[PDB]
């Protein structure tokens, strides 16, 4: 299993697995209870009012302010048995995801993943950026660094408004130049979207209640490819967007898409981005992973007493599949350098996944959610491992019943409905 | 994250 341990929340704490943590927001919090998961990977079952000094609330702006698609419920995730169920639903969720070939393949190349260690002024030394690392409280109550590369954490005040947080640099741009960066995801395992089966439904604005469900796996997956993406120090910038011209709906109100996420979903919506924006960015990527092999030669001492200088450069050589020459000189090949891009880009990708879990799930990126249900995932009987709502040998088992909230009404309540809003 |  991807989880060697079935954590409880109310398991005491260790000092190593199960610990207070703070992580580095520039800013002061009281200790939270954490979760180590997995190497490099923990869970904070606790409402991130942490990652951003201005969402330090869950109270919600005013009373209309905010865009259609949003849920709030300050009281969620607030007492024990709700982090409990949190904790065990994002394991479920993990072990559902590293049940599958492709979702092995992205959990290894996340772990792999170590954000670079370009903290250093003085290009002769290798030194760790220390907002890729989180404080542990010892066993002695003294507080310990350690780095990781994920952590999975609740949302903040938009209960549904999923996705990676990450701290910057004064300078770096950690997750667009190759480096990388510690990813915080706020996710959530117990609320779900409603999509309709029609295409011409889905991506209308006007029509459809979301008759069926997305399967958590596919949602959190989503999260995990941009994670990926960042934790390389490949991500594209928000900046360069698709000016959607395939929706109506989308181009009367000039809504744009960014690159980044139509790479993410991947199927038919990454072919909106054409092949001279596609070589322009894999030309930039690839100076930036030459840019790390330049660091790493010129790098002939190493900050702290963690690890062995050798021990980093090999974890870089790991991480970015470099070459390294007779001269013990680091370089990037093109072919490896390509193949890896690609693994990360266009072999992680949410229409994969949906291959993959054999659910259904939304056709494009460019839709209409219609709703938002609540749900549990963590009762075997309402959720499994391998094969999430869609039970075997029972009746949720064809035409994904499971995920037909009609028909597997008792595993989903409606919360809010978002047609017509927009 | 999501769009739409
Ligand atoms: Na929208
Ligand atoms: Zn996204």
């Amino acid at each position: 299993p991807f989880v060697n341990k079935q954590f409880n929340y109310k398991d005491p704490v260790n000092g190593v697995d199960i610990a207070y943590i703070k992580i580095p927001n520039a800013g002061q919090m009281q200790p939270v209870k954490a979760f180590k998961i997995h190497n490099k990977i923990w869970v904070i079952p606790e409402r991130d009012t942490f990652t951003n000094p201005e969402e330090g609330d869950l109270n919600p702006p005013p009373e209309a302010k905010q865009v259609p698609v949003s849920y709030y419920d300050s009281t969620y995730l607030s007492t024990d048995n709700e982090k409990d169920n949190y904790l065990k639903g994002v394991t479920k969720l993990f072990e559902r995801i590293y049940s599958t070939d492709l979702g092995r393949m992205l959990l290894t190349s996340i772990v792999r993943g170590i954000p670079f260690w370009g903290g250093s002024t003085i290009d002769t030394e290798l030194k760790v950026i220390d907002t890729n690392c989180i404080n542990v409280i010892q066993p002695d109550g003294s507080y310990r660094s350690e780095e990781l590369n994920l952590v999975i954490i609740g949302p903040s005040a938009d209960i549904i408004q999923f996705e990676c947080k990450s701290f910057g640099h004064e300078v770096l741009n950690l997750t667009r130049n190759g480096y990388g960066s510690t990813q915080y995801i706020r996710f959530s395992p117990d609320f779900t979207f409603g999509f309709e089966e029609s295409l011409e439904v889905d991506t209308n604005p006007l029509l459809g209640a979301g008759k069926f469900a997305t399967d958590p796996a596919v949602t959190l997956a989503h999260e995990l490819i941009h994670a990926g993406h960042r934790l390389y120090g490949i991500a594209i910038n928000p900046n360069r967007v698709f000016k959607v011209n395939t929706n109506a709906y989308y181009e009367m109100s000039g809504l744009e898409v960014s690159f980044e996420e139509l790479r993410t979903f991947g199927g038919h919506d990454a072919k909106f981005i054409d092949s001279l924006q596609e070589n322009e960015f894999r030309l930039y990527y690839y100076n930036k992973f030459k840019d790390i092999a330049s660091t790493l030669n010129k790098a002939k001492s190493i900050v702290g007493t963690t690890a062995s200088l050798q021990y980093m450069k090999n974890v870089f050589k790991e991480k970015y599949l470099l070459s390294e020459d007779t001269s013990g000189k680091f370089s990037v090949d093109k072919l490896k350098f390509d193949k890896l891009y690609k693994m990360l880009t266009e072999i992680y990708t949410e229409d994969n996944f949906v291959k993959f879990f054999k659910v259904l799930n939304r056709k494009t990126y460019l839709n209409f959610d219609k709703a938002v249900f609540k749900i549990n995932i963590v009762p075997k009987v309402n959720y499994t491992i391998y094969d999430g709502f869609n039970l075997r040998n029972t009746n949720l088992a064809a035409n994904f019943n499971g995920q037909n909230t009609e028909i597997n009404n008792m595993n989903f309540t409606k919360l809010k409905n978002f047609t017509g809003l927009f | 994250r999501r769009f739409c």
